[PDB]
This record gives structure tokens, C-alpha cells and sequence, in this order.
């Protein structure tokens, strides 16, 4: 949804700027250029913030499965060592493990 | 027979069926054992204080065994609990603890921890235990000290005519020593009615004026008090008879007194009414009070003797138009 | 706010490091057939363990680990959101002084013909957001080179 | 409710229907053998790694 | 056991969290300390084995607390950790200055712990005695006035990274709600 | 495209009550919140600090024992500062009897310890005091969790029917308890963004509704659920409504809260509810309910909420008032 | 400065003097303590049981010395209490009793009925002394629960025309989300009024109404409202003038928010006043009332905001006196 909800809002920022260069005497003629600032102002407003939740997600994502990533590397390492600790296992199983 | 919305005692009787709600909560329970009687609540918690001394006592018994002090002989080991002899013995044991007297024949010591849970597993228990006692005993006396009502009204209805023009009458007087502060008795009239626009109305529900001295609900009750009802245009009875008071009527007139009795500071409430035929028309209210020499006694065993007084045979309407035609 | 995000870059991979570095340790006390522990030491009938003996447990080392690895993941996770976040804000800032200076553009025909609208777009498409790219990836130049 | 539910189809179903459709079945399982195989020999790097370091 | 109103921040809310975390390190090695020790002598001796053990539930606790803290600003609240801090450096110097007389040095490892974890208790009642300067909740006459954010003011800010606690900064468990609104609700420019 | 309602359906009204300073609470106030905590959250609040209630101090007998030199192996020499005495395990012990009351006999104090007599004492009166808020708790908590429930229903969706001649808006409020609620008054609210005459403009401008009882009194009995007839008029400000701006797009909140006190307890309750302009089915009637039964009288709960349109004018309110003008 | 009948905040500082004799009984001693601070209630009956800790402490190591056990080794005599030996073991068996702990190695013979005399003296005692407090704490629950002043009243006042009617008003809202049952709000003025008979009012008690749609002194607030008291010819401040406006003014309004207080069951009144240097003629409130998409929204900092309007600066019976000429 993001990602569609950010390029959806990808599109007018630009597209406001090419108006903005195939209208601009007259943009400036009205002398409005209060409002057309406000406008881009406005557009870019709706990409930045759509753009920081969609790197919001993705820097969470990353983070969540890392650390559940992480404990698989103690409880398999734990797992390991007692074994070779006490159950005899050779380094050759202990070395592949941790790699 | 004839349904009554309200009973000469009280507690209306109405069949509100098709209910669709929760069937009960534990609150109602914690309710239920609050709001029983005194001998009922007295048996209730001593059964649960018994429990206590017996329930408990049965984990230590077991406890007992499984140490094997229970064996006759020294043991090899310290028991989890000094001087227990046999689940007869133990009984005591536990009556210790739950009641907080500690006599010490018993004696616990270390070096058993499944004991040690146990003493706390009764000790909150108990505690606990004996704060509901606190507490349902606190709740049983607070409310008690106002039980019960003896505001009562007279049995029958009575209908006359006071300062020319014609009203219902009822009689109000109380028991109880103390007084009930800001008596605020309001009366209703219900009756079977259709809607001119032809809505149907089972029983409608409209209240009648007291017709006190400020024309409010107020009422000051010192003394058996009759509080009339003047008879207006508005009225509903405006086009009431002394014929139509048979036992087939519409008519139900009803009313509810608040108001908090001064020694209780809680708001008590009491449900009167008259139907058709427990009226007696042109009957006036046997004065009850006598002030004597010294004091002023009021005469309640006369408060519903019916004392027939000439009264005009006219509709409230049948004698305004006739009076204004007069 | 990008040399904070650097410098969260720099000890993030640098903490790092050391995770092959515990592999070798991790492996060498199993790798040692006795493994048999006497820290060899009693200072008042209570025995205390010298630094280099701490540091050889192989279940010690195994804790330092998993407390190393989440802790390296970390920061490392932040040091992505701290720049990218610099970069956002930056893309505003650059569009705004694009559309503020676009307003007081001349219109001259070569000001028009020869400064096209789709030049004007394109720069407002492909290069505000190439540069906001380079600010994206700006902490990997700098730091590339450290881990290498 | 059925709205974000009809939305939230990740359609693997017919996005392999397609995309096999068009691979056939020689290059097919070729894909999947080849790319299973290499994987694997990597793993097996990794056991001789280990056998010859114990 | 709105919400803008219940988001201002302590002084040190950065020095406090990084201090506090950084306690949480070096008092877990201690936790494997005691365990290294009691492997020699046949009996457990957890006289080395217990204190940290029981310490490091003791921050994960004061954490809490910071959190519920300042989530609920009652700023005179604030001397649990006062007399929390305070005690434990009494505690912790004890043990250093008896080390100390027995000669022990920095050739054994719990010395070296101690004295580091003097060092980092140190800071913590120093921290906390700041906020003290900043609110003056108790022990002073005008508490300075404090205000929340006023971007937070508005109920239309909800990508609050920024507006969250250093342990929440790295944890994204601000964006946590509206991942977990996301699974049913759509999500939409509002 | 929900529109907000000042009070909810179900009653849950919420105000968005910003730019608030802070007021100033202090820790009676969470005292205070611990009696208004759950019967099963509060058992364990209670029993958390009891436990922490025989530790906590206990600690500090253990501590104590120690230094007295009684935690030692067995040794006559000292008198010790608590008798038989011997490990943490049996420092619950001593405490545990003194927090409750127990006297288990045997772990008994003495003299020539200072310190101990401070122990009996501080660990003393703490008790008192600890039972007594749990006990002071209770004691509050069990009369008050019995006015907790309400069981009165009012009408989902309102009616606009006529009876005796004018048009008068209904409501019918069923009530699910058998205990009477004394003193029952209940009064119309209505709710209008109504920019002022003289020009002022006023967001939520609330406005009573006279409730056309028998005496013109707030005040009711209720036996079985009624409809409250209020009626609309000139003086009414629905004279110049109509069912044509009852969409859910405009701007009028109606209000309807019945004040009384529960018969059993005396506590005062409230009954919040309100209606909007789109849920009102106009040319609407309302079912009867009560029906008469030989034995008592019988209530149709079930087609309480039961809307059935009957011949209904649909003329405006304040147009409605030419027929009479004409006729 | 000029004298108050209630301040701004509401304490409503009062000079009552020349009162007779107050009956000043004992009993009002236990309500002081009743309503004392919950730190001096921490150390009122902590000390109270502390001296009764000692109390009855101070009788036994007399009673010891008589029996003749204190003195020392172990004769024939058996002593008034089991292994009672001096001070510090007798400060000991006291304790055990008041807080009846039980130790058991003080243990009780009957050698002496004075001991049994001794026992029951303070046996009594303790039983009672934890009756004082156990009610003492059980008050300070309710009392804490109260927690009065939860809502705001406005710090000034201000007089716009209402509808076209000319009208004073105020503003109040509620702080606390806890509802405020069956308000009800009371507006008099305070103003030394004189009669033509000659009685000069000191500061004559004159209400005014809020002026409620059904007409009546009814409210109900969830959100900040302003009061509109329609100022009208049947109300005393149809003689006002706007040059009134000084803290030098003989003038001044009072108004009483009585109301059931929901969760503590306990109407609280809440006392305020205005001075004419409060009066801001010719304002108006700015609306602080709000829509949101959640709920409604109100500005709790628009509470005192004031925008002035135009006002027309006369009578308002001679505007009304305009207004039939208008």
C-alpha cells in the first residue's frame, strides 16, 4: 500500500512544476504567487512524509527479523557448544555452525 | 384477575419478558450474599470460615504424609512442620494459622519449602477471607439502620368537594418517629387511551397536581396529611363520574413519595394506589389529629373510616357547565 | 546530522568486525582436548579469575556474542534511517529553492527554447532525487574503505 | 473487511501460471535443478572446509 | 498498571538511556563473573553469584519506571531513583574501598567490575541530580515552567521517531501501531 | 465519512479537550485509583504487597541476624538477636508471624539488641498501616462496585409520529433492572452550530426540551418503557425543521440524559445517550409493547426497537401551523 | 482595596464575628483528626500506638519489680510473667499483646491476678486504639476520593448582546473527564440595595436566572459553556451603566454551580465571584468548541480569549426604551 500510496503521490509534485513552467507569465501576470507556492508547498508535502513511513517500514522490517535472526545464532550457538562441550562434538560441526 | 400496575402493598408486579441480556456476573454473587438476610449471612460466611479451617488443613495432612513425619518413630529428617501427629491433630495446625492465634504446640520451621508456600498460600487466603467478612458485615449493618418504610396511605380512596369546586382526596401519614426530608410525592393517573390521530396507548402514563399551598411537589409531613387534588379543565378526570367507578374501568391512579428519611440519609421510596371500585364517592376523610391539653394525638385507627358526605351527582365538566350556566 | 549518521556507521561495522574475530576464539576453547578450568588463584579463600581467562570461556564468549551481534544490529539499522532521513528533508529543500527560483526564471525564447520544459522536469525528476540518492549513500563512501 | 481482504491476495497461483506457461519445461526444472545443485555444492564447501580443519 | 499532554521529556533523556544501557553490559559480565568463580569450590558460593543477578533485574526495573515517569509527568515522583542512586553509591564504594585495603588491584577481573561500575553509577546519580536543576520538583520554591512540543501540540503528527524515548528511537516501536492498524484498516492520507 | 457525534450511541461520549494546562495531581490520586481498580486486577495489587510486605522487611532480619553473629554455626557463646535463627529461609519466618500476627513460638525475640527493637517496632506499625489500606479498600470497594452496571435501554433510532393532533418527537427508554430508579427526571438536549441573530456564532449551542409531562416536571415513574412525548411547536426550535434536512449532513444533535438514583445504594446515575439527524426515521410509529395478560402485565421487549411507519403529514412544522390558520 | 464576599478562587474569605458560645464538645477532636492531613494522619496514630506501645509497657516493669522476679537468679517465687526479667524483654511482652504477636517466650502464668487485672486493661485498649484508627483510615478513603476542584470558572466576565438582547454571561468548563451529575447553577448579586421604607440592604441577596431553555436551574455540561442570564426589565440590572466598571464599583455578582458528583457520589459547590474591573464591556468569547474526525475538539486556552464587538454604550432600559421608538 505504501509504496503505491507513495508513487500515487509521486506524480502531482512533478506535475505541478510543469504546469508551473507551461504557465508562467501568466502565473505571474495574476500576481498569485502566494498560492502556487502554497501548492508546492502542499504537493511536497505529501511525497516527503509518504516517503519517510516508507522507509520507516522498511528499516523495521529489516530490524524485527534481525534480532529474531539474532537469537538464531545464540540458541543454535549455545546448542553447539554444550554439545561439544559434553556430547563430544567435533569442531568440524561447531565451525560450520557459527559460519 | 383485573391487572393492577401497582399493589396496595407495593413491589408492582409487571412480566417484562422477551429479555436479552447477560446471564450473570460474579458481581450479582458478591451482590446476592450482600443483600441476604441476617440469619442467612450469619450460617453463609461461617460455612466459608469453616472451609477455611478445613480445606487448608486437608493440603497439610498431605504435606504431612509425603515428609513421612505422619510415621511413628524419631524421623531422620526435621518435619515441615514440628509436633504433627496425625490429619486429626492437623486440623489444629491449620486453625492456627487462618485465625492468627499461634499457640506454638505446633511449630513450623525451614528446611521444608513446600510448607513455606503453603503458609503463604493460606495466609492471603485467609486475610482475604476475613476482609469479605469486613467487609459483607459492614455492608448489611450501613444499610439496615433503613430496611424497612411505614409511611402508609388509606386503604380506600375518597373524592368530595373542598372550596367549591369538587377534587379526589388520599390520605399520607407515617410511622416512624424520624421525619423524611423534602417529601416530593408526586401523583399519576393511569388509564387505556387512543390517540386522536389514532395511536394506541395500553396505559398511558400523566401525573396529577397535589394541588399544595406553592403548587409544586413539595410536602412538609408532620401530621396525617390529605392531599387533595383539585379537579381543572386539564385535569384528567375532568369528565369523571361517581358512577363510573366500578370494578370495569380504566382508571389507575398511583402514587409515588420520594424523598430521604433524616436518620438515614437514603432516599426511600413508596408505591400506593386505589383502583375503581376501592373508591367511595362523596365519602370525606374521618379527621385523625386532636390537639390536647398539653400535646397533639393523632387518631390513625379512624384513617381509612369513610364518613359519607352529600356531594353532587355532576361531572367535573357537568358542573363547571352547570355552575357557569348557574 | 549525515557526520552523526557516519559515525554510527563507522562503529557499526567496526563493532562488527568482531564477529568473525569470536568465531576464532569460540573455537579454540573447544579447540583445546582438556579444556580442563583452574583459574589457579585465591586471593581470601575466594577464588577471582584474571582477565585473560575471563575472555577464553567458551560459553562467556558465546553471551558476548548474542549481547555484540544484537547490539551491532542495532546501531547499524539506525545509521541506514538516520542518513535517509537527512536525505528527505533535503529533497524539500532543494525542490522548494528549484520552485523558488523557477518563479523568477526570465522567459526569454532561449530562456524557453534552449531551457525546455522537460529539462526543467527532468532536473525536478532525475537529479534532485540522483542527488538525494547520493546523500542516501553518501556514509558508504566514507565508510566502505574502513570495513576494506 | 472482504474489501482489504480481496486486495490482499498475493496471487501466487496464477503469477506461476503465467510464468511458467511461457518457461516450459526443459529450461523449467533446468532452473530449479541447476540453481539446487550450487547451493548445495556450496554447502558442501563448507563440510570439507570443516573436515579438513578437524 | 490527549496524549500530547503526556509526552514531554526529563533533562539527560539521551544520558540517562545511554548510561543506563550501558550498565546493563558490564553488569550481565558480572552476571557470567560469579558463574566463572563458583566452578572451582565444590559448594555454589553465591555470594559472587547473586547481587548482579538480582542488580540487573534492578535496572530493567528503574528503566520501567523512567518510562512510566515521564509518560505521566509527576516530576516530584522523581526520588525513588534519588534515593535509589544515592544508596547504591554508598553500597558499591563500600566494596571498593575494602578491595582496595586487601590489596587486590587490577590484576583480578571483579575489582576491575567494581571500579567500573562505580564509575557508572556515578553518573547515575549525577544524571539524575541535573533534572533536579531543570524541574526543581522538590527541595526548591518556583518549579520552571515546562512545555510539551509544540509541533506534538497538533493531533496531525503521528510519524513521531523523532518524538520518542532513545530506547524507542533505534526500537521503531513508534511505527509499531501503525503497522499493526495496517493489517485490517487500509491506510490512507489521513 | 463518519461525522463526529458530541455524545456516542452507546453513551462513550468523547470530547477532544485540548490546550489544557497540566493540573496538578498528586500520589492520593493513584490511592484513589486503587480503589477503582478491578476485583481481580486488586486481588493481585493487595496480595503483590502483602508478599512484598513479608520480604522486603524480612531482608532486613536477615541482614540484621548477621551481624550479631548469630547467623554463624552454632556457637553459645553470644545471646543471639533472634532466637534460633538460622538462615534466610527462617528469616521469612520471624517475619512472616510478625506481619501476620502469628506467634509461631518458637523463632522468638530478646533483649540486648537495639536494632531488633527497631525491627519489632518499623515492621510493626507498617503492618497496621498495610492491612488497614487493603482493608480500607475493600471496605469501599464492596459497596460501590454494586452501582456499576446500568440497565436502562433507550431507543436506537427515533420516530416522529402525531399524536393528539401535533407532531411530537418520541423516545422510548426501557429499563433492564428490577431495583426502581427514585427520582427519575430526564432531559432533552438539543445541539446546533446556530450563528446567533445578533450575529454571533455558536458551534454547539445547547437547547433544553421541555418533556410534556402531566405536570410539565421532569420528573417520571417508571414501570415499563414509555415514550417521552415532546412535543414541537413555536416555542420548540423544530418549528421551522423538516425531514428534509434530517440527512446524515446536518448540523443538529439531540441530547437525552435521565437523571435519578439507584433504589438499593442511593447512587446517583446518569444515563447518557443521543441521537442524530439520520437515524431518525421519519413517518415512523412506535410498537406497543406492554400487552394486558390475565396474570400481570407483559412486556414485548423484544419489539421495543421496532420501527413501523404509520400515515404521517410530511408538511413543515412551522408550514404545518397554515392548516390550522386555515381550517 | 475594597472587602469580598468571595474571592476569585473561591475561598470566600468572610469576617464572622460576635458569635456566642460554640459548644467546642470533645468528640470534635476525632473529626479534626478525621480531616487531618494524610502526613500527620501517618503520625498521629503512629505515635498514638507507639506511647500505647509503651503505655501499658510502662505499668509492667513496675509490676515485675513486685511480684519480686526482676531481681536476680531463680528462687521459689514464681514471677507475674513467664521469663520476665527487665526493661527491654518487658517492652518486649507489652508488644506482644497490643499487636497480639504471640512471641510465646514471654508466656503468662497465674501467679498474680493483677496480671490478669493488667491483661484485660489493656486488652480493652488495644482492641479500641485499633478501632479509632481502623475508622480513622476508613474516613480518609472517602475524603481523598473527593478531590473538589476539578472545573474552571471564568476569570472575567463579559456583557455582549445575546439575540439581539442585551445580556450578561460567564464561562466555565470541566478539567476532569468525570461527568458532573444533575448540575445545577444559581446567579445572585451581591449589591448594597436600600428599601423605600428605609431598611439600606447591607449587601442585599438578589438572584438572577440562567435563563435555560426549559427555564429552570437545571444544566448539564460536558464541554465549556457560557451562561446567559437574559437581562431583561425584571431584573435588577436593568439600571446599569458601563461607566460602573471600577474596582471602586458598589457591585458585584455571585454565582453557585451545586451538582451530583458521579464517581464520588457527593455534590460539590463551587464558589465564585466577578468584580466590576472583571467586566469587559463590549466583548465577545471566541469559540474554543472544535471538530475532529475522532470527536469534537475544544481549545482549553480560547477560555479567556475575548473579541471586542460593537456595543451600543447605553441603558438597557433606555435602549429598550429606544427600542418601541426603533
Amino acid at each position: 500500500d505504501l509504496q503505491q500510496l507513495d508513487d500515487t503521490t509521486q506524480l502531482p509534485l512533478v506535475s505541478h512544476f510543469a504546469e508551473t513552467v507551461e504557465g508562467l507569465t501568466t502565473i505571474r501576470a495574476f500576481r498569485y504567487e502566494a498560492r502556487f507556492q502554497q501548492k508546492l508547498l502542499e504537493y511536497t508535502d505529501s511525497n516527503n512524509i509518504a516517503s519517510l513511513f516508507l522507509t520507516a517500514a522498511n528499516r523495521w522490517l529489516e530490524v524485527c527479523m534481525e534480532y529474531i535472526g539474532a537469537c538464531v545464532v545464540l540458541i543454535a550457538a549455545a546448542t553447539s557448544i554444550s554439545n561439544s562441550l559434553h556430547r563430544e562434538l567435533s569442531a568440524g560441526l561447531v565451525g560450520l555452525g557459527l559460519t | 384477575r383485573r391487572a393492577r400496575f401497582v399493589s396496595k402493598k407495593g413491589n408492582c408486579n409487571v412480566a417484562h419478558k422477551n429479555i436479552r441480556e447477560q446471564g450473570r456476573f460474579l458481581q450479582d454473587v458478591f451482590t446476592t450474599l450482600v443483600d441476604l438476610k441476617w440469619p442467612h449471612t450469619l450460617l453463609i460466611f461461617t460455612m466459608s470460615f469453616l472451609c477455611s479451617w478445613l480445606l487448608f488443613a486437608m493440603v497439610w495432612w498431605l504435606i504431612a504424609f509425603a515428609h513421612g513425619d505422619l510415621a511413628p518413630g524419631e524421623g531422620t529428617n526435621v518435619p515441615c512442620v514440628t509436633s504433627i501427629h496425625s490429619f486429626s491433630s492437623a486440623f489444629l495446625f491449620s486453625i492456627e494459622v487462618q485465625v492468627t492465634i499461634g499457640f506454638g504446640g505446633r511449630m513450623v520451621t525451614e528446611e521444608c519449602p513446600l510448607a513455606i508456600l503453603i503458609l503463604i498460600v493460606q495466609n492471603i487466603v485467609g486475610l482475604m477471607i476475613n476482609a469479605i467478612m469486613l467487609g459483607c458485615i459492614f455492608m448489611k449493618t450501613a444499610q439496615a439502620h433503613r430496611r424497612a418504610e411505614t409511611l402508609i396511605f388509606s386503604k380506600h380512596a375518597v373524592i368530595t368537594l373542598r372550596h367549591g369546586r369538587l377534587c379526589f382526596m388520599l390520605r399520607v401519614g407515617d410511622l416512624r418517629k424520624s421525619m423524611i426530608i423534602s417529601a416530593t410525592i408526586h401523583m399519576q393517573v393511569v388509564r387505556k387511551t387512543t390517540s386522536p390521530e389514532g395511536e394506541v396507548v395500553p396505559l398511558h402514563q400523566v401525573d396529577i397536581p397535589m394541588e399544595n399551598g406553592v403548587g409544586g411537589n413539595s410536602i412538609f409531613l408532620v401530621a396525617p396529611l390529605i392531599i387533595y387534588h383539585v379537579i381543572d379543565s386539564n385535569s384528567p378526570l375532568y369528565d369523571l363520574a361517581p358512577s363510573d367507578l366500578h370494578h370495569h374501568q380504566d382508571l389507575e391512579i398511583i402514587v409515588i413519595l420520594e424523598g430521604v428519611v433524616e436518620t438515614t440519609g437514603i432516599t426511600t421510596q413508596a408505591r400506593t394506589s386505589y383502583l375503581a371500585d376501592e373508591i367511595l364517592w362523596g365519602q370525606r376523610f374521618v379527621p385523625i389529629v386532636a390537639e390536647e391539653d398539653g400535646r397533639y394525638s393523632v387518631d390513625y385507627s379512624k384513617f381509612g373510616n369513610t364518613v359519607k358526605v352529600p356531594t353532587p351527582l355532576c361531572t367535573a365538566r357537568q358542573l363547571d357547565e352547570d355552575r357557569s350556566l348557574l | 546530522r549525515l557526520i552523526l549518521s557516519s559515525t554510527f556507521r563507522i562503529l557499526a561495522d567496526l563493532l562488527g568486525f568482531a564477529g568473525p574475530l569470536c568465531i576464532f576464539g569460540i573455537v579454540d576453547h573447544l579447540g583445546k582436548e582438556n579444556h580442563v578450568f583452574q583459574p589457579k588463584t585465591q586471593f581470601l579463600g575466594v577464588y577471582f579469575v584474571s582477565s585473560q581467562e575471563f575472555l577464553g570461556n567458551a560459553y562467556v564468549l558465546a553471551v558476548l556474542l548474542f549481547l555484540a551481534l544484537l547490539l551491532q544490529r542495532t546501531f547499524l539499522q539506525a545509521s541506514y534511517y538516520v542518513a535517509i532521513e537527512t536525505g528527505i528533508n533535503l529533497r524539500g529543500a532543494i525542490q522548494t529553492k528549484i520552485y523558488n527560483k523557477i518563479m523568477h526564471m526570465s522567459t526569454s525564447n532561449l530562456s524557453m527554447g534552449e531551457m525546455t520544459a522537460g529539462q526543467i522536469c527532468n532536473l525536478v525528476a532525475i537529479d534532485t532525487n540522483q542527488l538525494m540518492w547520493f546523500f542516501f549513500l553518501c556514509p558508504n563512501l566514507w565508510t566502505m574503505p574502513v570495513q576494506i | 473487511l472482504s474489501s482489504v481482504l480481496h486486495q490482499r491476495a498475493k496471487i501466487p497461483w496464477r503469477a506461476c501460471t503465467k510464468y511458467l506457461s511461457s518457461a516450459g519445461i526443459l529450461l523449467l526444472s533446468l532452473l530449479v535443478f541447476s540453481q539446487l545443485l550450487k547451493h548445495m555444492v556450496l554447502v558442501a564447501i563448507d563440510y570439507w572446509l570443516a573436515k579438513w580443519t578437524d | 498498571w490527549i496524549h500530547h499532554s503526556t509526552w514531554l521529556h526529563f533533562p539527560g533523556h539521551n544520558l540517562r538511556w545511554i548510561l543506563t544501557f550501558i550498565l546493563l553490559f558490564v553488569l550481565v559480565c558480572e552476571i557470567a563473573e560469579g558463574i566463572l568463580s563458583d566452578g572451582v569450590t565444590e559448594s555454589r558460593h553465591l555470594h559472587l553469584y547473586m547481587p548482579a543477578g538480582m542488580a540487573f533485574m534492578a535496572a530493567i526495573t528503574s528503566v520501567v519506571y523512567y518510562h512510566n515517569i515521564e509518560t505521566s509527568n509527576f516530576p516530584k515522583l522523581l526520588i525513588a531513583l534519588l534515593i535509589y542512586w544515592t544508596l547504591a553509591f554508598i553500597t558499591k564504594t563500600i566494596k571498593f574501598v575494602k578491595f582496595y585495603d586487601h590489596a587486590i588491584g587490577f590484576s583480578q577481573l571483579r575489582f576491575c567490575l567494581t571500579g567500573l561500575l562505580v564509575i557508572l553509577y556515578g553518573m547515575l546519580l549525577l544524571v539524575e541530580v541535573n533534572v533536579i536543576r531543570v524541574r526543581r520538583y522538590i527541595f526548591f520554591k518556583t518549579p520552571r515552567e515546562v512545555k510539551p512540543p509544540e509541533d506534538l501540540q497538533d493531533l496531525g503528527v503521528r510519524f513521531l521517531q523523532p518524538f520518542v524515548n532513545l530506547l524507542s528511537k533505534g526500537t521503531y516501536w513508534w511505527m509499531n501501531a501503525f503497522i499493526k492498524t495496517a493489517h485490517k484498516k487500509p491506510i490512507d492520507l489521513r
